[PDB]
């Protein structure tokens, strides 16, 4: 793999998660039941937490691999493993989005 | 005069001992100071109270009780209680930490650190007694100390004074107020390790006591205080045959003579009636027939079992208050004719009646109403095996998957003794159903 | 009389411990100077379990501030209740593990843990009968984890008979940095499989979840997390620090909860948890507290209890309640959710009652439960750690500190064994 691949997939993931965020907050305006409101709120907040905390630090690690600046050196395979551990959480959050969609289509 | 010192071990044992000693002092007119007032000399000069109490050189009466526990707080309450000056500091022995509801801890690890001191105190008390019949032991099955140290003391007494009648009192666990999850484990452990060494055990069913003092006593949530109060009441009801001159169960050997014809059948059923709440204390006193029918009813029985499903082995009746013997025979005949009472063929033992004319007293301010005529019926039946059926399945449900056993194993005792105890209890229930069937 | 030595390690652990000490001191009516300005002696009944008095009513907590960075104690002691601690308990290194498990456990761990154990022995010899130790630490930091692991190992070596429970603060990939933390967490849990007799799992995923969506806070800050976990341990240690019918000390608790030597991880639970912009001015009733407590929205572990079965559970209630309806609601819960309770340990549900509620809420109820659902956090730790293993991600940062890959292999073996054991006990 290569580093532009990392940047491209990174921006793609941020874009899709933020699109989910906007549609969630736009749909929250209706008087959906409080349980659904809480679930949607938790989902968008967890997505934003991954945004600010996970993704910013992870792009810091991309900078680490690119400019070779920081504590110690890092290779591309470490970046791949990092994308795997982000990836299980992204699959999780899209699954939560799926269940929110299922609840919305039920009411 | 035939002395009988008592050993109280465990948290629940010490609490019920406090209760029964308070009620003994109340009935015998002994103030917390311990002195013997001239007007309070109840008994007409009889030394039947001197059986349990020892007079000092100043006229103060000192009970022959050995309060033993591994935790200081429960006996610190005794030290701070109103009867602090009644008990000598040597009588009460404290440990540095409880067994933590673990039989192996109360038997193998920390029991041996104080068993010698307890035995020394017991020997000191026994050397002053010339007619020592035996020992009465109060303990709780669920308690790690109350089972482990009780078994250790039982074995030590049997190997030392095996010719003495070692009567015992036990506290059956109850899920609502269960102290621990591992109560079946240590319950069967102490039952196996004390079956041969004990003489006759009076199990107290916490489920049954809780039910009766919830229903009849008009208390929705009985705390320990009321429970140990009622347990002390029934204990004194049993021991009244010893504390006064009487016709039945005068000596401790008579208990095993009447209720334990053969070993391993030494778990007789106890029943106390009538019990009335203080809020309804002004109710009509029940006659002898009414109280007999009540104690025969399972409602007032204090162990959860159904005697009708079982087979009676031997029954004895103890009476407190002004009770007419002819009315006693009338009630017995009525119960025999209506209620189907079944007896084994090989043992023709009948019903024994011992009437004591001293009315029963109550604790001051307690929930139990004063009653002029009360009856305590002690009988042995195979129906008590329902309690063992409650215990054995509760034990097997965890033993099959071998739960909670790492504590017991790591506390220095081999695992195979669990299987030995279970096999012994299986043999016990086999004997129970054999007596129940072969009749 | 059963005094517990409380040890806090790491920066987050020391902050957490200081806040917890402050809240329980407030609950016991203790001023920052140590003097007692409360109203009742019920809090004084078992006050000596955690505090010591020296001729001036100054109840000094039995707490030890240990951290390889000296600045942590400098920050803690500057707080309102940071100076109430005994000065001799402040042991700090001059090098720092630098969030490394090997340095914090092997070389730099020992040069401080020798003094820490000396302090612990000094406290214990003055203590008539000590039952256990309390540990609070964050698994993310390599300092506190290594320190705590060394403490537990050598304490068990010195005192195999002295039980020990710990408050493990499990970090999160979404909360803290992720470079070598999975390795340290794996080593820590591998140590805790056998070293600790008891362990409370505090998971940062569910922590941030509760602090954000239930507390209605846009950007959770570590202070609110500190407050919530401190309230959690206040509820959990209510049994120890106050008298009760259950009379549950440390070993009583472990016996009534842990069913197997390796299954010594509990998930805490707290109720009520209300956002500080809609907090009720009334008190929740028993059914409401029951349906809030047992829901997955009240557990500091990011685990789904419906996924597993409750092995042994206990519920501690604080405040003025009629316990008749308490027992009723508990038995209706047992009947209704029987599929979520293992039937082969009878009477595995427990209820404790306390009369002193936490400040700010007249009614409260806390829960501790041993469930097989906690295997999923082991699974996620495995997902991180095996993926970092297959590529040897920064393994040379641990090889050069005297730590080899054999230990990580034994750790993954023990983790897989625990996951398999939990799954097999699910049935």
């Amino acid at each position: 793999h290569g580093v532009p691949y990392f940047r491209n997939i990174l921006q793609s993931e941020t874009e899709k998660l933020t699109s989910h965020c906007f549609e969630w907050d736009r749909k929250l305006e209706l008087d959906i039941p409080d349980d659904a409101k809480d679930l949607i709120r938790t989902a968008v907040g967890q997505t934003r937490l991954l945004m600010k905390e996970r993704f910013k630090q992870f792009e810091g690690l991309v900078d680490d691999c690119e400019y070779k600046r920081g504590i110690k050196e890092t290779t591309c395979t470490d970046l791949d493993g990092f994308w795997d551990m982000v990836s299980f959480q992204i699959e999780d959050v899209i699954h939560k989005f799926n269940n929110l969609i299922k609840l919305e289509e039920s009411g | 005069m035939r002395e009988c010192i008592s050993i109280h071990v465990g948290q629940a044992g010490v609490q019920i001992g406090n209760a029964c000693w308070e009620l003994y002092c109340l009935e015998h007119g002994i103030q917390p100071d311990g002195q013997m007032p001239s007007d309070k000399t109840i008994g007409g000069g009889d030394d039947s109270f001197n059986t349990f109490f020892s007079e000092t050189g100043a006229g103060k009466h000192v009970p022959r009780a050995v309060f033993v526990d591994l935790e200081p707080t429960v006996i610190d309450e005794v030290r701070t209680g109103t009867y602090r000056q009644l008990f000598h500091p040597e009588q009460l022995i404290t440990g540095k930490e409880d067994a933590a509801n673990n039989y192996a801890r109360g038997h193998y690890t920390i029991g041996k650190e104080i068993i010698d001191l307890v035995l020394d105190r017991i020997r000191k008390l026994a050397d002053q007694c010339t007619g020592l019949q035996g020992f009465s032991v109060f303990h709780s099955f669920g308690g790690g100390t109350g089972s482990g140290f009780t078994s250790l003391l039982m074995e030590r007494l049997s190997v030392d004074y095996g010719k003495k009648s070692k009567l015992e009192f036990s506290i059956y666990p109850a899920p609502q107020v269960s102290t621990a999850v591992v109560e079946p484990y240590n319950s069967i452990l102490t039952t196996h390790t004390t079956l041969e060494h004990s003489d006759c055990a009076f199990m107290v069913d916490n489920e049954a006591i809780y039910d009766i003092c919830r229903r009849n006593l008009d208390i929705e949530r009985p705390t320990y205080t009321n429970l140990n109060r009622l347990i002390g009441q029934i204990v004194s009801s049993i021991t009244a045959s010893l504390r006064f001159d009487g016709a039945l169960n005068v000596d401790l050997t008579e208990f095993q003579t009447n209720l334990v014809p053969y070993p391993r059948g030494h778990f007789p059923l106890a029943t106390y009636a009538p019990v009335i709440s203080a809020e309804k204390a002004y109710h009509e006193q029940l006659s002898v027939a009414e109280i007999t029918n009540a104690c025969f009813e399972p409602a007032n029985q204090m162990v959860k079992c159904d005697p009708r499903h079982g087979k009676y082995m031997a029954c004895c009746l103890l009476y407190r208050g002004d009770v007419v013997p002819k009315d006693v025979n009338a009630a017995i005949a009525t119960i025999k004719t209506k209620r189907t009472i079944q007896f084994v063929d090989w043992c023709p033992t009948g019903f024994k009646v011992g009437i004591n004319y001293e009315p029963p007293t109550v604790v001051p301010g307690g929930d139990l109403a004063k009653v002029q005529r009360a009856v305590c019926m002690l009988s042995n039946t195979t129906a008590i095996a329902e309690a063992w059926a409650r215990l054995d399945h509760k034990f097997d449900l965890m033993y099959a998957k071998r739960a909670f056993v790492h504590w017991y194993v790591g506390e220095g005792m081999e695992e195979g003794e669990f299987s030995e105890a279970r096999e012994d209890m299986a043999a016990l229930e086999k004997d129970y159903e054999e007596v129940g069937v072969d009749s | 009389m059963r005094e517990i030595v409380h040890i806090q390690a790491g920066q987050c652990g020391n902050q957490i411990g200081a806040k917890f000490w402050e809240v329980i001191s407030d609950e016991h009516g203790i001023d920052p100077t140590g003097s007692y300005h409360g109203d009742s002696d019920l809090q004084l009944e078992r006050i000596n379990v955690y505090y010591n008095e020296a001729a001036g009513n100054k109840y000094v907590p039995r707490a030890i501030l240990v951290d390889l960075e000296p600045g942590t104690m400098d920050s803690v002691r500057s707080g309102p209740f940071g100076q109430i601690f005994r000065p001799d308990n402040f042991v700090f290194g001059q090098s720092g593990a630098g969030n490394n498990w090997a340095k914090g456990h092997y070389t730099e761990g020992a040069e401080l843990v020798d003094s820490v154990l000396d302090v612990v022995r000094k406290e214990s010899e003055s203590c008539d009968c000590l039952q256990g130790f309390q540990l609070t630490h964050s698994l993310g930091g390599g300092t506190g984890s290594g320190m705590g692991t060394l403490l537990i190992s050598k304490i068990r070596e010195e005192y195999p008979d002295r039980i020990m429970n710990t408050f493990s603060v499990v970090p999160s990939p979404k909360v803290s940095d992720t470079v070598v933390e999975p390795y340290n967490a794996t080593l820590s849990v591998h140590q805790l499989v056998e070293n600790t007799d008891e362990t409370y799992c505090i998971d940062n995923e569910a922590l941030y979840d509760i602090c954000f969506r239930t507390l209605k806070l846009t950007t959770p800050t570590y202070g609110d997390l500190n407050h919530l976990v401190s309230a959690t341990m206040s509820g959990v240690t209510t049994c120890l620090r106050f008298p009760g019918q259950l009379n549950a000390d440390l070993r009583k608790l472990a016996v009534n909860m842990v069913p197997f030597p390796r299954l010594h991880f509990f998930m805490p639970g707290f109720a009520p948890l209300t956002s500080r912009g809609s907090q009720q001015y009334r008190a929740l009733t028993v059914p409401e507290l029951t349906q809030q407590m047992f829901d997955a929205k009240n557990m500091m572990a990011a685990c789904d209890p419906r996924h597993g079965r409750y092995l042994t559970v206990a519920a501690v209630f604080r405040g003025r309640m009629s316990m008749k309806e308490v027992d009723e609601q508990m038995l209706n819960v047992q009947n209704k959710n029987s599929s979520y309770f293992v039937e082969w340990i009878p009477n595995n549900v427990k209820t404790a009652v306390c009369d002193i509620p936490p400040r700010g809420l007249k009614m409260s109820a806390t829960f501790i439960g041993n469930s097989t659902a906690i295997q999923e956090l082991f699974k996620r730790i495995s997902e991180q750690f095996t993926a970092m293993f297959r590529r040897k991600a920064f393994l040379h940062w641990y090889t050069g500190e005297g730590m080899d890959e054999m230990e990580f292999t034994e750790a993954e073996s023990n983790m897989n064994d625990l996951v398999s054991e939990y799954q097999q006990y699910q049935d």
